[PDB]
RNA sequence: UCUAGCGAAACCA
RNA sequence: CGUGGAGGUCAGUGACGAAGCCUAGACCGUAAGGUCGGGUCGAACGGCCUCUAGUGCAGAUCUUGGUGGUAGUAGCAAAU
RNA sequence: AUAUUGGCGAGAGACCGAUAGCGAACAAGUACAGUGAUGGAAAGAUGAAAAGAACUUUGAAAAGAGAGUGAAAAAGUACGUGAAAUUGUUGAAAGGGAAGGGCAUUUGAUCAGACAUGGUGUUUUGUGCCCUCUGCUCCUUGUGGGUAGGGGAAUCUCGCA
């Protein structure tokens, strides 16, 4: 349980904590986990999710879907990913915000600092 | 792909040609290339087992008894492919014998009346060039059937078992020189029965018979309705004298999977209550979760590890089931997607899995991922699919 | 029977509610076109609304017109819906009233219209 | 035995009817055609806590609870509890049944189809 | 945005009356060009088409595809000949009450040569399946009824025909129906609607088998059966052929509702099609 | 220390202890005989103690020995009681001979208990069930009304029945001046 | 002066 | 007897529906009250042994809110 | 070493759960009132996602009606749940300037009202922890517990069917 004095456990402070967190701490929050090959190919579980990188969905109703995430939609700690969407009655399309806890990363966009991340999360990198 | 797909409904065949993602149930998806309506003989008259014989001929078994070789051709559909078209060649008749099953239908645990079945249509030798074949009734009529030198069916013999014979299981293992022909028979109160046949098919000796458990948690007797059966490589390390060298597995009807080593003798060392409440089971095929193919052409567990053994079964409701060794469920098998009680399941060459039944969909499953390949809307009831080769045309 | 009736509502209506309830109940149970005709000849003050409970007839004008609003309303579904404008009769109405503030009492005005039906001479 | 009830009907406050706020439940007050509560009124202590079927009824939350009724069948009857979700309330009852316990409120929550 | 109460409601209230007041201007204005114009309010109607489920629906091969060897299976599992006529049983489940008795005497009236039972404790379906083929009875109908109300509907036909249970959801009694009618010896028409399935076409052969063929033309009765959304319904009327082309009608006996829960080979022994809340789910398959 | 156990067991909390709405006590202790919590009836409060009770098919004896107050892992000695119920009845008298009379009373009693519910669960095992019960959910439910009221007036199903019968009116189907439509209005149509 | 529209409060075992 | 909260326990109940509401539905209590059915409903809640109290309402021309009649009346800037 | 109802931060609560708790959970010292000093409210909950009702039509406009989304509009930005007072319609009954209850009974309407269907003895045949022979295994080592193989009911006997 919790050992230190500085960390708290009230529900009120967590809760606002969560809902008043600023977009950086956001990204740190909505993080995915990536696959078993992933996990095979850097020796890491979870990662911060970006918009660049390619990404399989594994709960909620459109279970066993796919695909490139469109946008990372960090205000309603959400994420659109493109061709997931509810086509309304009038024909246009809207995504479903999904949440990257119910997705896995199938595959990453490699950049520098993303590299240099890995890095230093011991990433057996290639 | 290329299938052959017993059509009760029509009392026919039809052949499909359709590639790898084909959906019927969806317009967006791929269609399948050809589809062959042959030999519609009315519903009395359906296809019930088919035997190819490698490409130019298969083996067909009617209701009326009757066993048929026909002539299988290729032209071409006039994407570029054959279509395949049917030619009957020989035919022998008058295998089936409701009278006893007529007298048996006081003592029936099914509610509609019983009629008989070609239930078992095979070559009795895993060496090829046998051209000696049987063919097994409900009535338990084994019957020897030849292919003659002018390519003409011809039956030897017709030899009598017990009554209701709901399946009949052949031994293809080891020592294909040696002529012992060993196969085994169960039914409603009627045991898993071990017997060879003379390899002059004029004679069988019953030499083995299982025996049943003690009584149950509510000391009733356990009701003795086996389903299906397969066989695995015997015991290893010593023989017992005189007990037998036969390891084997089967599914009751009420839900039971039993194994069978006949070095520890005629009653079930291992019976596992699979599903709850006694629910009936139907088919009983053998699998490895890696789709290899690691059984017999008749398909015989190639192992002496019971552990080893993943089996699938079906109800008489819609479902698919895989199980262990020990009776824990692997899985359902497309449970979303089939609607019909799957009256036929196959496992095809370790990696494809036909189904097929009252669902009038016949759907090439994955062994391995457990995905639907293929699925083909037929309009009729489905009993009995063979799956030709692979053809991935365009 | 939902198929053979047409319905009309309104809500909300900033109106006298007393004078609505006693102009609804003078309506119910006509044939739609008399009962329109009916409500001409009051705008005419031909022919007066009658005053039962809230009280002698007079003719309240904002009530009729609202009123026939929604009869013309209840006349347009049943001809979208494909009825018999002859058989057609009002059959349910209510007026009950509406929140007091957003003084003032307005209402809700519901009305269903329904066909008359014409039963069959049985054969032998 | 034969089950004395010495009131059929309820003990109601005086001018309970006159007024909507007032409640029904029992309350001193602080004629005479008021039926006034008191222990004379009070049952037989054999025929007390009796059901017209003869039972003293027990509630039952699960099949443990059950199986305490196990040796005293004709005495007690089992009532099941009015929070019990459906998939329970058929096990319960044929356990019941099994053990021959009379359920005082079957067909709740339940329909028997087909 | 805002996230007062008062403030919030006022502001989406008020924009919703503003949308409604441009609304009413754009359709009056159209209508003042479609005054003048009559081609581009079919313009309008052809190029805007109003979305409904029954326009929607998710596509299948059943729909339009003909059954094979429907007439040989059509004898079989059916009861489809002039000359056999059904001999058909009522089979009222054990412990009755008075409710599927009161059912059971309306439905003597639909079928023909119907035959009533009681039944009684243990006698299993086997063993009456067996005293009806000795008595020649070609199908076998059970009332399940349950808190004296009518629930459920079991048709078996005798040889080795296929089991089918129904649902019965909502029933009407003749009392409760308003335009009442009084009907008459006289055997009805029947009409049958939107079995366009395969699975639909097999439930419609079968009410077609069930239902007395050979109406009397002199007795203007018909029954009626619709198909929608799953939903059966059936209602029973009496014909006006007016000189206005319209028939007129008189709802002259009960209307319930079925809805198929399981379809079922033989004599209860393996299930073709059952229904799921799951399949209810999709809400656009509507599996006829 | 058995009364004192007894004593905090009364009037103190006794885990399986259940309170009736009569007033009475019940023991959920599975080694009880009778339903009851009373001061014979507790296990917890007696060490010399006995009881009929079924593993999963066979009925056994249950022994309970002051001399193994501790070592409550082998508390209990079995005994297989016989199918004959008369033999059973003698062996549960044979072992509990100079043994107390409740104990012995409640014991047979519990044993004919559990014999008759044998009897009992067999003849349900071989009783035909028909209906089988189902609960309803009443999301279920409510999607089935709202959904049908939706179909039936979705479905003008009046209309189409007009439909459908001026269809096999002009169709045919009817010979020619029907009984069904009167000669004029049939020429009408004609 | 009538109709229409709007529309109280005092008080109330 | 009832109410909020607390310790222990019932490996208590619960999205196959908790709590709450309605119930010209049944039952048990002398009563305070309790138990179940049905309907509605959507996420928590109970029994027992104890502890603790902001713990039980018809009135106080009590407080606050809601709704009547008066009354379509008075009357027309009684607020617009 | 002490005080600290302020500041800057933390961490807790047998505290209150929207008439409570700060006046203020919300754009609260706000709107508003007062010339001013000052006084000072009311106001939380759609849904998992707005997917917030395309399109047709009535309609000045407000509001409708078809239609559709949604698991649920028995969730429609008046929105969780939705009590009472009070209102409208329909049905039933009563009344004619009738007030209420208590007891007791009819009449009318209405509801509840077996998943009850077994026991005892005898008999037929079959099966198994029944019989016989051959074992294995746990200790609480006994008036024990579990368990295997083959044979038999030809005879007996128990249980079951
Ligand atoms: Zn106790």
């Amino acid at each position: 349980a919790k050992q230190s004095l500085d960390v708290s456990s009230d529900r009120r402070k967590a809760r606002k904590a969560y809902f008043t967190a600023p977009s950086s701490q956001r990204r740190v929050l909505l993080s995915a986990p990536l696959s078993k090959e992933l996990r095979a190919q850097y020796g890491i579980k979870a990662l911060p999710i970006r918009r660049d990188d390619e990404v399989l969905v594994v709960r909620g109703s459109k279970k066993g879907q796919e695909g490139k995430i469109s946008s990372v939609y960090r205000l309603k700690f959400a994420v659109q990913v493109d061709k997931v969407t509810k086509e309304k009655v009038n024909g246009a399309s809207v995504p479903i915000n999904l949440h990257p806890s119910k997705l896995v990363i199938t595959k990453l966009h490699l950049d520098k600092d993303r590299k240099a991340l890995i890095q230093r999360k011991g990433g057996k990198l290639e | 792909m290329r299938l052959l797909v017993s059509c009760v409904d029509s009392g026919s065949i039809k052949e499909v040609l359709c590639n790898i993602g084909t959906d019927t149930s969806v317009q967006s998806a791929l269609q399948p290339f050809h589809v062959a309506p042959h030999l519609a003989e009315g519903l009395k008259a359906y296809v019930d087992r088919m035997w190819v014989i490698s490409e130019d001929e298969a083996i067909l078994a009617r209701n009326s008894g009757v066993v048929e070789l026909v002539k299988i051709s290729k032209h071409l559909k006039e994407p570029k492919f054959d279509i395949s078209e049917f030619e009957i060649t020989s035919s022998v008749s008058d295998l089936f014998d409701d009278a006893k099953l007529e007298s048996l239908s006081s003592k029936s645990v099914k509610r509609t009346k019983l009629v008989d079945g070609f239930v078992t249509l095979c070559p009795i030798k895993k060496d090829s060039s046998n051209n000696t074949f049987v063919a097994a009734t409900k009535s338990g009529l084994l019957h020897i059937i030849k292919k003659g030198e002018d390519k003409k069916l011809i039956k030897l013999a017709s030899l009598g078992l017990k009554a209701p014979v709901e399946f009949l299981q052949l031994y293809d293992l080891e020592d294909t020189d040696t002529d012992k022909y060993i196969f085994a028979y169960g039914g409603e109160e009627n045991l898993i029965k071990l017997v060879e046949i003379d390899s002059s098919f004029q004679s069988l000796k019953q030499i083995w018979e299982a025996k049943n458990v003690k009584n149950d948690r509510l000391d009733m007797r356990v009701p003795v309705w086996p389903m299906a059966l397969r066989f695995l490589e015997p015991s290893p390390g010593k023989t017992e004298k005189g007990k037998l060298n036969y390891q084997f597995a089967a599914i009751t009807r009420w839900s039971h999977l039993t194994k069978y080593s006949t070095q520890h003798g005629r009653k079930p060392f291992a019976q596992i209550d699979l599903l709850p409440n006694r629910e009936p089971l139907s088919q009983m095929e053998v699998f490895d979760a890696k789709g290899e193919n690691v059984v017999s052409s008749l398909g015989n567990f190639q192992s002496e590890t019971f552990n080893e053994l993943n089996v699938i079964t079906t109800d008489y409701k819609k479902n698919v089931f895989k199980f262990d060794g020990n009776g824990r469920m692997l899985g359902k098998v497309g449970r979303d997607d089939i609607t019909g009680s799957s009256t036929y399941i196959h496992v095809h060459d370790g990696k494809y899995l036909l189904q097929g039944g009252l669902d009038r969909y016949v759907r090439i499953f994955d062994i391995k991922t457990n995905k639907m390949l293929v699925k083909v809307y037929v309009g009729s009831r489905i009993n009995f699919i063979v799956m030709l080769d692979d053809v991935e045309i365009e | 029977n939902p198929a053979k009736s047409a319905s009309a509502r309104g809500s909300y209506l900033r109106v006298s509610f007393k004078n609505t309830r006693e102009t609804a109940q003078a309506i119910n149970g006509w044939e739609l076109t008399k009962a329109q005709k009916y409500l001409e000849q009051v705008l005419d003050h031909q022919r007066a609304i009658p005053f039962r409970r809230f009280n002698k007839a007079r003719w309240p004008a904002k009530s009729v017109k609202f009123v026939q609003g929604l009869l013309q309303n209840a006349a347009a579904n049943a001809e979208a819906k494909g009825l018999d404008a002859t058989k057609l009769y009002v059959s349910h109405i209510q007026v009950n009233q509406a929140p007091k503030q957003r003084e003032s009492s307005p209402s809700h005005i519901e009305l269903v219209v329904t066909e008359k039906e014409e039963a069959v001479a049985k054969a032998a | 035995p034969k089950i004395v009830k010495k009131h059929t009907k309820k003990f109601k406050r005086h001018h309970s009817d006159r007024y909507h706020r007032v409640a029904e439940n029992w309350r001193k007050q602080k004629r005479g055609n008021i039926s006034q509560p008191k222990i004379g009124y009070g049952s037989n202590k054999k025929t007390k806590f009796l059901s017209p079927s003869g039972h003293k009824t027990f509630l039952v939350a699960n099949v443990k609870d059950l199986e305490t009724l196990t040796m005293h069948t004709k005495t007690y009857a089992a009532e099941i509890a009015h929070n019990i979700s459906a998939k329970n309330r058929v096990v319960i009852l044929a356990r019941a049944k099994a053990l021959g316990i009379k359920v005082t409120n079957p067909k709740g929550r339940l329909a028997l189809e087909a | 945005n805002i996230t007062n109460k008062l403030k919030r409601q006022e502001i989406f209230a008020d924009i919703k009356h503003e949308k409604n007041k441009e609304r009413h201007t754009m359709r009056r204005k159209r209508a003042k060009e479609e005054r003048e114009n009559p081609e581009l309010r079919e313009q309008r109607l052809k190029e805007n088409v109003t979305q409904t489920i029954e326009n929607t629906r998710v596509y299948d091969e059943t729909i339009n595809k003909e059954v094979e060897g429907d007439e040989d299976d059509l004898m079989r599992y059916f009861n489809s000949n002039s000359n056999e006529p059904p001999k058909i049983f009522l089979t009222t489940n054990v412990n009755a009450k008075k409710s599927a008795y009161e059912f059971a005497n309306i439905l003597i009236e639909i079928l023909p040569n119907v035959t009533f039972v009681k039944r009684k404790f243990g006698y299993k379906l086997k063993e009456i399946s067996d005293i009806c083929i000795k008595r020649n009875f070609t199908d076998i109908v059970i009332i399940n009824e349950d808190k004296k109300k009518v629930t459920g509907l079991t048709f078996i036909h005798l040889p080795e025909g296929p089991t089918f249970y129904f649902k019965l959801s909502s029933f009407v009694e003749v009392k409760k129906i308003v335009g009442h009618g009084r009907p008459t010896s006289h055997i009805p028409e029947l009409i049958l609607n939107n079995f366009q399935t395969r699975l639909g076409q097999t439930v419609g052969r079968l009410f077609q088998s069930i239902l007395p063929q050979n109406p009397d033309i002199e007795g203007r009765q018909v029954i009626t059966l619709h198909n929608q959304r799953d939903y059966i319904f059936f209602r029973r009327h009496r014909y006006v052929f007016k000189d206005n082309e319209r028939v007129g009608l008189q709802e002259l006996g009960p209307q319930f509702t079925l809805k198929l829960k399981r379809l079922q080979r033989g004599i209860k022994e393996e299930t073709e099609w059952e229904h799921k809340p799951e399949m209810d789910k999709e809400k656009k398959k509507f599996y006829l | 220390s058995d009364e004192i156990v007894w004593q905090v067991i009364n009037q103190s909390f006794c885990s399986h202890r259940i309170k009736a709405p009569n007033g009475q006590n019940f023991c959920r202790n599975e080694y009880n005989v009778t339903g009851l919590c009373t001061r014979q009836s507790c296990p917890l409060a007696n060490s010399k103690y006995a009881t009929v009770k079924c593993d999963n098919g066979k009925l056994y004896l249950y022994m309970k020995t002051p001399e193994r107050a501790h070592t409550p892992a082998k508390l209990w000695e079995r005994i297989k009681l016989s199918k004959n119920y008369t033999k059973a009845l003698q062996q549960i008298d044979e072992h509990l001979l100079h043994w107390s009379k409740f104990f012995r009373h409640k014991c047979k009693q519990r044993f004919t208990k559990l014999t008759q519910v044998m009897i009992t669960e067999r003849r349900l095992a071989l009783r035909e069930e028909e209906r089988h019960y189902v609960g309803v959910a009443p999301k279920v439910k409510r999607r089935e009304q709202n959904r049908e009221r939706k179909a039936l007036v979705a479905a003008k199903i009046e209309k189409a029945i007009e439909k459908e019968l001026m269809d096999r009116l002009k169709s045919g189907a009817y010979g020619d001046k029907p009984l069904n439509v009167d000669e004029k209005v049939w020429k009408k149509i004609m």
